[PDB]
DNA sequence: TCAGGATGTATATATCTGACACGTGCCTGGAGACTAGGGAGTAATCCCCTTGGCGGTTAAAACGCGGGGGACAGC
DNA sequence: CTGTCCCCCGCGTTTTAACCGCCAAGGGGATTACTCCCTAGTCTCCAGGCACGTGTCAGATATATACATCCTGA
């Protein structure tokens, strides 16, 4: 649940760089983390202490959500090329398909006199 | 039977040992909440710096503490060791604070 | 306890309450089914955690979900923001009236003899005096 | 309870029996009556009163919404009791 | 020569108790009360120009000085006589 | 060149050009503001007004007709709020409010 | 930029006992007390002044305000202290 | 508990004065008119710090409970 | 100084809220730029206020007289 570590600033996140010697480590998360950005180069920092230059250096490095297919898909392209040997991710519905429906629904009401 | 001290013993080595640190000793929420409180009487959608309230309370537990010293004395005065609302009462009124 | 209660195949209770913060991650349970939102999400990725417990693999039922949304209000603004804050995801996918008893009904039907059921027991909240 | 926490208490309240125990272990009481506790909050909370309403009023003169630390200073001070390490 | 607010208080005092006269001791001591409150406002209000790093005296210092020097009506009521005043002042 | 004083203006007793002249002369800042006298002013009047109003009325109750010292004091030391106000000061020739203690008197 | 007086204080302490530190907290006691003292004196010379009809703050307001302030044998050397300074100073 | 008496307090009557109310002439300090310039108001940005809630532990608060020491009434 | 009783203290057990860590929004506390208008400064005029005389009556003081108040024999 490795989503948790999210901001590199946390208690958590300083107190595991004080765990020194630790000669390798992995990060279980069923999701990436917040739509800033940063999050994410903070995790991947956190797991590679080698990818940087700035926190926030995706809002630059990798400037889709901050032209079409030129800076969307190349960019996200050369994103995953970077991220390619690691980050590893499939879907349920690649995995199995067995999933019994799309399981999805919403709904929204009235207010009661007091509400 | 356990052992138990005689009454005043703990008592006294409370006094020494409060008297020697320096720490604050009402809970800092508690305190928060009170202040907050009390600042809603006169304004509302006020905001503090943490440090505001620390300065409130450093001020507080001298002026609680001080009191009490006053009012240990009065009881004293009176031949007591134990202190009371009437003392505290005149500690006050001596002061002028009433 | 819980855990091992909720995997209990004759379960006595069929429902149970969990905060989204803890019980959102907390959960292998193949056997669930429904699940009902109620907190709403100010980081979708929550919801997607929460509403997905009800099926990982193993998973044997069809799972429903319900978002429950009061109309007019705060809750359509948060959920809008939620709304957009998904589109991140899409971005790293790519890298790699609203009270019609029958209507709700139909949202919640697996088969229309749960609708049925249902028409019975508002025939009974019409029973009730 | 379990039903309902029915947990709301008071903010005096906060101020507990040893808080004020240790309050006047420090001023060197060595025993203290039991009226003494709802005595010492009621004396406590007009302090804050005072102090506070002169700090929330200076906020006000400069027409600010938080409370600083120099403001409680400065209503420390009005009322004889300079305060020292807060600037 | 030597001022003071003798004429001032005498003329309140007539317009509060028209019969009613006063001694010169009396007086001596409204002369005193009245420099007294004018030092503890102007006092204040001198220093809450130099908390906001300000430099004008205005009536909002003032206010604020009545405020933080009269207790309870005395300062509620100082305040809205304060603000008739100057609203006449201005207004005319 | 119709010449008004600012008291008059005001509509105050006391002397609003004086006022701004000691907030000058007493440096309590670097500029006064053209409204601060006249609302300083009217204040010491409110106060002045009230405190005699009250000695006044001790005067009455001692069936005088002229204020002296002792009804100032007397004026002052009764009501709440000029009590506090006053609550450092010394009146001359004042005296002390009638009051014995009950533990005092006889039973 | 906040001035303080923390580099002075610091400086003096190491002239009195130039092992010893001083710690964050402390400093800012001191600072405070600096400020304090300060205007105290300035304060009590201001009126001083002001009660002999005069504009200008001299050392013998400063000094007078200082007898007026500290107590005892405290003030005797203070004034012995800023005599002395004073002294220097305008030889140099 | 009650009446007598000694003292003290209060109350009407002159009477007497000096301290307060009031009139007058002067003069300087306050008002008017006018000009400059800088302090304060006001808009726009930004970002750091505050707030509200939750998770999870654990020292501390609460609570009961016996019993001895002090508060206190009496003399 | 003495008796007595009651009630506060010491202590074990149980419950609970403070402390710390985290997470999220966002909104007031700062900055800067610009402008404008409010007040300092100055010169001129004039009456509001001040010192000084001057009358007169409000309260102080005698002066005789009627009632409250406290102490005691009853
Ligand atoms: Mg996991």
């Amino acid at each position: 649940e490795g989503h948790r570590m999210k901001n590199a600033q946390s208690k958590l996140s300083f107190t595991i760089s004080h765990y020194y010697r630790t000669r390798n480590r992995l990060i279980l998360t069923g999701t990436p983390l917040q739509n800033n950005l940063p999050e994410l180069w903070a995790l991947l920092n956190f797991v590679l202490p080698k990818i940087f230059n700035s926190a926030k250096t995706f809002e630059d490095w990798f400037n889709t959500p901050f032209l079409t297919e030129e800076e969307t898909l190349l960019i996200i392209r050369r994103l995953h090329k970077v991220l390619r040997p690691f980050l590893l991710r499939r879907l349920k519905k690649e995995v199995e398909k067995d999933l019994p429906d799309k399981v999805e629904k919403v709904i929204k009401c009235k207010l009661s006199g007091l509400q | 039977k356990p052992h138990r001290y005689r009454p005043g013993t703990v008592a006294l080595r409370e006094i020494r040992r409060y008297q020697k640190s320096t720490e604050l000793l009402i809970r800092k929420l508690p305190f928060q909440r009170l202040v907050r409180e009390i600042a809603q009487d006169f304004k509302t959608d006020l905001r503090f710096q943490s440090s505001a309230v620390m300065a409130l309370q450093e001020a507080s537990e001298a002026y609680l503490v001080g009191l009490f010293e006053d009012t240990n004395l009065c009881g004293i005065h009176a031949k007591r060791v134990t202190i009371m609302p009437k003392d505290i009462q005149l500690a006050r009124r001596i002061r002028g604070e009433r | 306890e819980m855990l091992n209660a909720f995997n209990a195949p004759d379960s006595d209770y069929f429902c149970f309450l969990l905060s989204t913060r803890a019980g959102g991650l907390g959960l292998n349970l193949q056997t669930a089914d429904t699940v009902i939102i109620f907190d709403t999400d100010w980081n979708p990725h929550q919801d997607l955690q929460a509403q997905d417990r009800a099926h990982r693999i193993g998973q044997k039922n069809e799972v429903r979900i319900l978002r429950l949304i009061t109309t007019d209000s705060v809750e359509e603004v948060i959920l809008e923001r939620a709304m957009q804050k998904l589109d991140i995801d899409g971005k790293v996918i790519q890298a790699g009236a609203e009270l019609d008893d029958d209507e709700l009904n139909d949202t919640l039907a697996r088969s229309a003899d749960e609708k049925i059921l249902f028409d019975k027991i508002d025939k009974e909240r019409m029973n009730q005096e | 309870a379990k039903r309902h926490r029915k947990v709301l208490r008071d903010n005096i309240q906060g101020i507990t029996k040893p808080a004020i125990r240790r309050l006047a272990r420090r001023g060197g009481v060595k025993r203290i009556s039991g009226l003494i506790y709802e005595e010492t909050r009621g004396v406590l909370k007009v302090f804050l009163e005072n102090v506070i309403r002169d700090a929330v009023t200076y906020t006000e003169h400069a027409k600010r919404k938080t409370v600083t630390a120099m403001d409680v200073v400065y209503a420390l001070k009005r009322q004889g009791r300079t305060l020292y390490g807060f600037g | 020569r030597k001022e003071s607010y003798a004429i001032y208080v005498y003329k309140v005092l007539k317009q509060v108790h028209p019969d009613t006269g006063i001694s010169s001791k009396a007086m001596s001591i409204m002369n005193s009360f009245v420099n007294d409150v004018f030092e503890r406002i102007a006092g204040e209000a001198s220093r809450l120009a130099h908390y906001n790093k300000r430099s004008t005296i205005t009536s909002r210092e003032i206010q604020t000085a009545v405020r933080l020097l009269l207790p309870g009506e005395l300062a509620k009521h100082a305040v809205s006589e304060g603000t008739k005043a100057v609203t006449k002042y201005t207004s005319a | 060149a119709k010449a008004k004083t600012r008291s008059s203006r005001a509509g105050l007793q006391f002397p609003v050009g004086r006022v701004h002249r000691l907030l000058r002369k007493g440096n309590y800042a670097e500029r006064v503001g053209a409204g601060a006298p006249v609302y300083l002013a009217a204040v010491l009047e409110y106060l002045t007004a009230e405190i005699l109003e009250l000695a006044g009325n001790a005067a009455r109750d001692n069936k005088k007709t002229r204020i002296i010292p002792r009804h100032l004091q007397l004026a002052v030391r009764n009501d709440e709020e000029l009590n506090k106000l006053l609550g450092r000061v010394t009146i001359a020739q004042g005296g002390v409010l009638p009051n014995i203690q009950s533990v005092l008197l006889p039973k």
